DNA sequence: TAATAATAGTTTTTAGTTTATTGGG
DNA sequence: CTAATAAACTAAAAACTATTATTAT
């Protein structure tokens, strides 16, 4: 239940459907409860590797990024999955132009 | 995926070469996409499109933690592709550029992530050792020898074996066509001799290798390869300092005698680097040769014209080396430098 | 006829062209039979690959223009088939038509000379 | 080899082709349109790789780069497409000819030299490996330019020019109430009956032809070794290949563009993307499963280099002919790498035909493939009435089963029957004998696949009916035999036992 | 778009060649802001039908959709209105549309 | 179903003696039993195995009573073999130091077969015996063994190191044992086993006896436990008023292993962590993901691809009508040629089982076809799902019965045509007469059949139809090598595999001289590969 | 050339599939 | 100082799965 | 009380061009 401190969001775009549902069930089992990205309380946003800030904005119809939501890739969460404890999002954060 | 992939790949290569220290803001993510599409099982792309292998090598960036973490996955993928392909006796010895791909890859990656603490070391070392014809092209041999020249420091500590085989294979590589192959072979020679010099400096049982290789080669000299052995003979004096310290200034005496013999071509810089190395080893100098030393070096300075830029830079590096070597003995330093600059 | 190395049939073409141009030093023509003989030995076994056709016509008409008389239409057919110096060779073979200007303007309308001469090469 | 082919079609614009002596009969224009559509669809089915064009002349308008008057090209030399089929289809019929006369000119004077020139020009405008020449024409008039004898002279001059430049033409008879009367202007300018009628080879064009006819291609370049060092150039072919439906072309729902396929493997517990190196071949035999990698799996599959090594000689009668495993192959001698191998092939075929013995030979088709044992069956060259080969010369390739390939059969005994019944169905078979011919049995199921395919492609009003030949005409045989079948039923079966359960 | 009614209700614009051509219909649909497809879909509520041929036979046997004549679409275009559904521009129809017509009188 | 089969082997030293120049019967028996065990284990059939071993240094038998039933040790009863049995076979099977009589071991084997058959259905019982017959024995219970066989009807197959009746080949073509190497005890045991097997079966039973070397060359070792595959119960169709119920069987088929290699993680070593998937996205519109139900097939019609669905095709395609199978026409057997025999597999068709009237009718048909040299073209459909096929069937009478064999035939679309040169006119490749005679001599020295004396039959130096696939054997060898020792590289193609794979060297040596003759008489040159 | 496919050079002409004709 | 020899890139079989399709017990 | 299996399906490798670096001086 080490992931119970995570209220993140998963994006179907860029993530395989089997991969997406696997990540969903993994985060739910470890206590992590998903929330809508455009809503508040988003710890992280599960996107693909090659996501762009403006591309994500127009994909989710967000004029601005949600507060506290980090545009992180699936590699970090998969990593935390095999070694069973959290890792920093460094090396997984996509740059946000001003 | 065709010729467009080829010249796009060279777009990326030259862009990495030229644009540095600034355009690195948006390069890690595209690297990750290329790594992802490499992992695609759909191996339709041609046997030339995989040069994205060596295009994985990034050196214009500080290389932050992202591909640092990716590096181990990178390395296992590379060794898997290697052990799949380069096995000449597994019925698929088809590597037109594949080995060169892995070469440029490892050259641009292993600059900063290697350690003398694993069996992976001897694994990739012997995989280099496996490197029979290329129809006077020899892209794979020149590639492997350039890699060895650039990373012999990271290939150290396990080359104690098969040194003799390395000797003759590099000697034979030093005599073919494709002048780039010879110069890569040369650079491999200096890298390897530097590594073995460090090894015998830290060795205790170096005498076996000494008697097996070095005096044999030096006496067997009795064109360019001869001068390569002149370099090696001049510089291997580490064990001579370690054991038979008299032999140090002994072989010094014979080599300066041969300097007089050749005194009265393209042989002078070899003698220059040799005397630089031995004076770095040497502590007490027979002063009778110091006027001979300054006379011969200023005559060498007079020979600076009728040289191509290659031996021009070689001899300038040699004169810097000898000037550094003579700096150990302060009075000798000042007197000799004053005499040589005045005469020159 | 043998096509393995360019020099063999190239030298053959140049010598045959010079013989045709200087048979008894132009004072007569009585070896015409050999002229259609060489034209035949060319067109048979050369009008099916045409790789050395252009170069051999070049090297024979460098001395003897009037031998193309059996081959204007043949060379016109092969005009839009190359991209490199082959195009230049066929163009200069056409240039050797210094005698037969019955009608060439419409042929070159049909073959689109203009984009060919857009191409940069001296 | 011979590369792409080009077929070009010419029809004059004149009122003669829009009219017929009998209005029940088609117009030459309309029959030409329907025939050209038929040959277009036949070629699309058969050998769509080649190049076709449509061009008209004699109109009130012209379409060509040369800007020769009334010379109107319609479709340039291109691989045929359904859009071409339909855009030539709407002009069929009475309304089709009416709308053609409306939007397109029809009926004017011209020259044959200029149309020949422009057709040769557009033929030259193709940058593909040409194989053959076919420039069709359609006219009911044999003297279209006899008014100007100079026009006839330049026309025959340009025909000589095309035949010099390796161009071949062909002429189609069109119906003429006065007789088409060939040799008036042809048989000399081109390369018999006056032909009041028209059907000379159009009937071969109208019949539907559906095939693929794979071109001349070697199956494998193979090197034969007798013992250890006898090198022979041999070429393997097949006279038969299983015909299959073309693969479906996966594509998008709405835009219908062909979607590319992405295939990848990723972790379950980790969730991350897997790697090809991590993939390991696994099989579970007994308790302990087997861990393996693919490369050494084909290395185990790798036994010997490709080649054919003679394993001896056996008379053709000793082998039991029912032993087959695959469609038989056919080898031909080669002289590509080895010179003189054909002499050896001739000598061995002559000697083996004299001695009627097969040649057992171990077979290895491709590298890292299991070897196999094949016997070489010689084949002679048989000609037809016109001395054209019907049985190719060379060697057939028969395949012999292993011990395991022979499935065990349940026990069966020998049961005898009355010779009276034997003679009875001897008479029965003699009643219904015929001679087999290989050119009369197709797969109508694939034909129906194609039929529906053009039905949907061209929006044909009906799904074209497959003319199946596999169904017997049971009524005919029952009429021929009749009271013999129940005679068999009484002779053999008990007169209370239905054949059903 | 300008119609503000062509939004939603996926239209299967593939059979409009009665007398008018194909492209003009979907160009005017897109000007009016309408959905475009040439095959049945879950969102495809209606399918236009011009000429009648084997695809109509398929949609009859595979009763996934109905037959809509282009007259209704032309009326919607000229009037800038959503003309309702009445049995004059129907040929084939879904069973659910059959009980929809059961509301009218029977069919 | 399950077959109660047990293998009995002596653990004496007579066969374990190191025979100079020839593999000892101990080693030959070990090779054959290893082959059988690996075949059975990797087939994973439901037939169990027990371990009965006589001549062992120990004595553990269910009927031990002193002197008799001695030196017999039983380790494992009739259970499914595992890799433990394989490692015991390669390890525990060693030269022994005790001798006894095999009759007691056979008695305890049949005793445990009878005892352990309760509680489990067995299709049949089997046992095979590997003895060198070079040990003194008492012919006491052999008749009692025969009597017990009469009241039990157990399948028996006999294999001995000596041949029943040269170059050193294992399973190939040569003498399995010289006729002089057998001792008097070997001949006595040969006579005893001959009369025993005659009493059990007879001449066919004598044919069931084979040699240690050549047992690997044939499937007759597996002949006792073979089971035929499924069949096709249908009805022959002649017009409308004539029909015969039939049960067609697949005679010859290129069999394929059921088991294929799966994919496991390098660390998890299981399929569970592995998750292969396929992705479809709009490549044109910037990799926009495409739903697996928003995806359509198509076909390249003309110079374009026409859009086309799937369900529409199957509802407009051709529809077959069940498992129809009807004769079509009547043609002479001379019209058809061997090269046109299509179809991957070979089908043997037979009537409904025990339908005597149908059998008599088809037999009369067979006789008429044979006398008329007659064949009939038949259209075949496996079921409504299958695409219907056509072909011809012919009758084949053996010495014991008559068989019907059906073969599929091609279409015009299947036919391929090409232009080939006339080699007769090829004056550039016309051989000389002396070269032709040399070729004839090479064929004679290389021919594999000589007209048998005193019999009109033709000898066959190469019975290759009874050689199974060696590829499977190499697969299974490397499989067991990896299973036992997943460390070292795989074994290569061992020489004895070639020995039952290659021709005998006698014909090769005969052809050596003519090989030189033609390679000298025929000049030739070759180009670089 | 007679006996060759007029629609396909290098290939023979093929007569339409007929089926059977009993005697 | 500037040539020609290896040499990939499309069809096209074909094995290698896979399946969804029966009756077996 | 649980199957080969025909067809479908993708994969993989050869064949035929196929210009394109590539040494000599």
């Amino acid at each position: 239940e080490w992931l119970s401190s995570l209220r993140a969001h998963v994006v179907r775009t860029g993530i395989g459907r089997a991969r997406a549902e696997l990540f969903e069930k993994q985060i739910v089992q470890h206590g992590g409860q998903l929330c809508p990205a455009q809503g508040p309380g988003v710890t992280h946003i599960v996107v693909d590797e090659g996501m762009d800030y403006e591309r994500a904005l127009r994909l989710l119809r967000l004029p601005q990024l949600p507060p506290g939501a980090q545009l992180v890739k699936s590699a970090w969460l998969s990593l935390c999955l095999q070694e069973r404890r959290l890792v920093d999002v460094a090396g997984f954060s996509i740059f946000i132009p001003s | 995926c065709k010729i467009p992939a080829l010249d796009l790949l060279i777009k990326l290569l030259q862009t990495f070469r030229s644009s540095r220290l600034m355009d690195e803001f948006k390069i890690g993510e595209l690297f990750s996409k290329f790594y992802g599409e490499l992992a695609l099982k759909k191996k339709i792309p041609d046997t030339v499109l995989e040069k994205v292998y060596e295009l994985l090598g990034l050196l214009g960036e500080v290389h932050p933690s992202e591909m640092i973490n990716n590096a181990e996955n990178l390395f296992r993928a590379f060794l898997g592709e290697l052990k799949t392909q380069m096995t000449s006796a597994v019925r698929e010895p088809k590597l037109p550029v594949l080995a060169g791909c892995l070469k440029g890859l490892s050259s641009l990656l292993c600059n900063f992530t290697k350690s003398m603490e694993e069996d992976p070391q001897t694994s990739r070392e012997i995989f280099n050792f496996v490197l029979q014809i290329d129809l006077k092209r020899y892209a794979v041999p020149s590639a492997g020898l350039r890699l060895f020249a650039l990373h012999a420091s990271q290939f150290s500590t396990c080359l104690l074996d098969n040194y003799v085989s390395l000797f003759e294979v590099l000697l034979k590589w030093c005599a073919h066509t494709n002048v780039e192959l010879k110069k890569a072979a040369l650079s491999a020679l200096e890298s390897f001799l530097k590594q073995v010099s460090n090894m015998v400096a830290k060795n205790a049982e170096m005498h076996k290798n000494k008697l097996q290789y070095f005096m044999e080669q030096f006496y067997g000299i009795i064109n360019k390869e001869l001068s390569i052995a002149i370099r090696g003979y001049g510089l291997f004096a580490g064990p001579c300092k370690v054991i038979n310290a008299k032999d140090v200034d002994f072989m010094y005496v014979e080599l300066i005698q041969r300097c007089k013999q050749m005194f009265l071509v393209y042989q002078m810089p070899s003698f220059l680097q040799s005397v630089a190395s031995v004076l770095l080893y040497l502590d007490t100098v027979p002063e009778v040769y110091t006027p001979v030393l300054e006379h011969l070096v200023v005559m060498q300075i007079d020979s600076f014209p009728q040289y191509s830029p290659k031996m021009q830079l070689v001899c300038c590096r040699a004169i810097v080396k000898v000037f550094l070597a003579l700096a150990a003995k302060g009075p000798v330093l000042r007197n000799c430098i004053s005499t040589v600059v005045h005469q020159g | 006829s043998f096509v393995r190395y360019k020099e063999v049939y190239a030298a053959a073409a140049e010598v045959l062209g010079l013989i045709l141009r200087y048979v008894m030093e132009r004072k007569n023509i009585l070896e015409e039979s050999l002229c259609e003989l060489v034209a035949k030995q060319l067109k048979q076994h050369q009008n099916t690959m045409e790789d050395k056709f252009i170069v051999c016509l070049n090297k024979v008409t460098k001395s003897f223009p009037p031998l193309a008389d059996r081959f204007m239409n043949a060379v016109f057919f092969l005009l839009p088939k190359f991209h490199g110096v082959l195009k230049t060779l066929c163009l200069e073979v056409v240039l050797c038509r210094v005698e037969g200007m019955t009608e060439l303007y419409f042929q070159l309308k049909s073959k689109d000379f203009v984009q060919v001469m857009r191409h940069r090469d001296d | 080899y011979s590369g792409r082919d080009s077929l070009i079609f010419l029809v004059d614009a004149s009122k003669a082709m829009f009219e017929s002596q009998s209005e029940d009969e088609l117009t030459p224009f309309d029959m030409s349109i329907q025939c050209i559509q038929s040959v277009y669809i036949s070629k699309i089915i058969s050998s769509d790789r080649d190049l076709l064009a449509v061009v008209f002349y004699g109109t009130e308008k012209d379409k060509n780069s040369v800007n020769f008057k009334n010379i109107y090209v319609l479709q340039e030399l291109d691989n045929p497409g359904a859009k071409r089929i339909l855009e030539l289809d709407q002009f069929k019929g009475q309304q089709g000819q009416k709308r053609f006369q409306d939007m397109m000119g029809h009926g004017s004077d011209y020259s044959l030299s200029e149309v020949l020139w422009v057709c040769a020009n557009l033929f030259s405008d193709v940058q593909f490996k040409m194989s053959h020449k076919r420039i069709m024409l359609f006219t009911n008039e044999d003297n279209p330019h006899g008014n100007d004898s100079a026009k006839a002279s330049r026309a025959r001059t340009k025909a000589g020019d095309l035949r010099d430049t390796g161009i071949f033409l062909d002429l189609m008879h069109l119906k003429k109430p006065g007789g088409f009367d060939i040799s008036l202007f042809y048989r000399d300018i081109i390369s018999l009956r006056v032909h009041f009628e028209e059907s000379s080879k159009l009937e071969d064009l109208l019949r539907k032809v559906r095939a693929k006819e794979t071109r001349k291609r070697a199956l494998s370049r193979l090197k034969l070794k007798l013992n250890k060092d006898i090198v022979i150039s041999v070429g393997i072919y097949n006279l038969v290949q299983k015909a299959l439906k073309p693969p479906p072309i996966k594509l998008y729902r709405e835009t219908n563009e062909p979607v590319k396929t992405k295939t990848r493997t990723f972790n379950t517990s980790t969730g991350g993307l897997l790697l090809p190196s991590d993939t390991k071949r696994s099989q579970i035999y007994g308790s302990r499963q087997i861990i393996l990698e693919k490369e050494e799996t084909e290395e185990l599959k790798r036994f010997d280099d490709p080649g054919l090594m003679l394993m001896g000689f056996k008379p053709l009668v000793l082998l039991k002919k029912h032993h087959y495993l695959r469609p038989s192959l056919f080898v031909y001698p080669e002289e590509s790498l080895v010179i003189g191998s054909s002499t050896l092939f001739s000598a061995l075929l002559i000697k083996c035909l004299e001695k009627e013995v097969a040649a057992l030979c171990r077979y290895t088709p491709r590298r890292n493939i299991p070897p196999y044992f094949v016997a070489l069956v010689p084949q002679e060259e048989e000609l037809d009435d016109q001395k054209i080969q019907v049985t190719p010369p060379g060697f057939q390739l028969v395949f012999l089963p292993f011990a395991d390939d022979k499935r065990k059969m349940p026990f069966t005994e020998k049961i005898m029957a009355t010779p009276e019944q034997v003679g009875k169905m001897k008479a029965i078979v003699e009643k219904l004998r015929f001679t087999y011919r290989s050119d009369s049995f197709e797969n109508p199921v694939l034909q129906q696949h194609f039929r529906n395919l053009e039905a949907l492609a061209l929006d044909l009003m009906e799904p074209e009916q497959a003319v199946d030949l596999t169904l017997p005409k049971v009524e005919a045989m029952n009429k021929r035999l009749g009271s013999l079948v129940d005679e068999f039923k009484e002779l053999v079966y008990p007169p209370d036992y239905n054949p059903e359960g | 778009k300008i119609s503000n009614i062509f939004e939603d209700v996926e239209f299967c614009v593939m059979s409009g060649t009665d007398s008018q051509p194909k492209p003009d219909l979907e160009n005017r649909i897109a000007e009016f802001g309408g959905y475009i497809v040439q095959n049945p879909g879950p969102d495809t509520y209606c399918v236009i039908a011009g000429s009648e041929n084997i695809r109509v036979k398929n949609i009859i046997l595979s009763n996934k959709h109905d037959v809509v004549k282009p007259a209704w679409l032309l009326e919607c275009f000229k009037t800038k209105s959503f003309v309702p559904w009445q049995p004059r521009f129907m040929i084939h129809m879904c069973p659910s549309t059959k009980e929809h017509f059961a509301r009218e009188y029977d069919c | 179903n399950k077959a109660a089969v047990v293998l009995c082997m002596d653990v004496g030293f007579t066969m374990s003696n190191s025979i100079p120049g020839i593999e000892s019967p101990f080693e030959q028996a070990k090779k054959v039993i290893t082959m059988f065990v690996q075949r059975q284990v990797f087939a994973e059939n439901k037939d169990e195995i027990a371990l009965v071993l006589f001549g062992t240094d120990g004595t553990d038998n269910p009927l031990s009573g002193g002197d008799q039933y001695q030196n017999i040790t039983v380790h494992r009863h009739l259970m499914l073999p595992d890799f433990d049995l394989l490692e015991d076979i390669e390890s525990k099977i060693q030269p022994g130091s005790q001798q006894a009589d095999f009759l007691d071991a056979l008695i305890v084997s049949m005793d445990v077969i009878q005892h352990e058959t309760i509680g489990k259905k067995f299709e049949k019982r089997h046992i095979e015996i590997f003895t060198d017959l070079s040990s003194r024995f008492s012919k006491s219970q052999l008749d009692i063994i025969i009597h017990s066989l009469k009241k039990c009807d157990i399948s028996l197959q006999f294999f001995l190191p000596f041949s029943l009746g040269g170059p050193f080949r294992l399973g190939g073509h040569g003498p399995s044992f010289p006729l002089k190497g057998i001792t008097e005890q070997q001949k006595e045991g040969l006579e005893i086993v001959k009369m025993v097997m005659i009493s059990l079966e007879g001449e066919d039973g004598l044919d069931e006896i084979y040699s240690f070397s050549e047992s690997l060359r044939k499937l007759c070792v597996f002949k006792k436990i073979e089971r035929h595959s499924i069949h096709w119960p249908c009805r022959l169709t002649i017009g409308s008023n004539l029909s015969i119920r039939i049960a067609a069987y697949k005679s010859i088929l290129q069999e394929r292993v059921k088991k294929t290699w799966t994919v496991v993680d390098a660390k998890t070593l299981k399929k569970e962590d592995i998750q292969k998937e396929t992705v479809y996205c709009l490549n044109d519109d910037d990799e926009t993901e495409v739903l697996k139900e928003d995806i359509i097939q198509g076909f390249r019609y003309g110079s374009d691809i026409v859009p086309f669905s799937k369900v529409d095709e199957e509802q407009m395609k051709y529809k077959s009508e069940g498992k129809c199978f009807s004769v079509l026409g009547f043609c002479k057997s001379s019209q058809v040629q061997r090269r046109f025999f299509m179809g991957n597999q070979v089908l043997k068709v037979f009537a409904a089982r025990d339908d005597e009237a149908a059998a008599v009718a088809l037999s009369s048909l067979i006789h008429a076809l044979d006398d008329l040299d007659m064949v009939a073209i038949v259209r075949y459909a496996y079921d409504k799902r299958a695409n219907p096929q056509v072909g011809v069937a012919f009758p084949h009478i053996k010495h014991n019965y008559e068989c019907l064999v059906y073969v599929q035939l091609p279409f015009m679309e299947d036919l391929r045509q090409y232009m080939f040169s006339s080699l007769k006119n090829s004056k550039k490749y016309a051989p000389t007469e002396a070269q032709l005679n040399a070729v004839d001599a090479l064929i004679d020295s290389m021919s594999l059949a000589k007209k048998d004396e005193k019999t009109d039959t033709l000898e066959d130096l190469f019975p290759t139809t009874k050689i199974p696939n060696p590829r499977f054997q190499r697969l299974f060898q490397c499989l067991l090598h990896r299973a036992l020792h997943p460390r070292e590289p795989l074994p290569p193609i061992q020489q004895h595999i070639w020995n039952m794979l290659n021709p005998p060297a006698e014909v090769t040596t005969k052809s050596q001289i003519p090989l030189s003759k033609i390679k000298t008489l025929f000049p030739l040159i070759e180009a670089k590969k | 050339c007679p006996g060759e496919s007029l629609i396909n050079p290098g290939f023979k002409s093929k007569k339409p599939a007929g089926g059977v004709d009993f005697d």
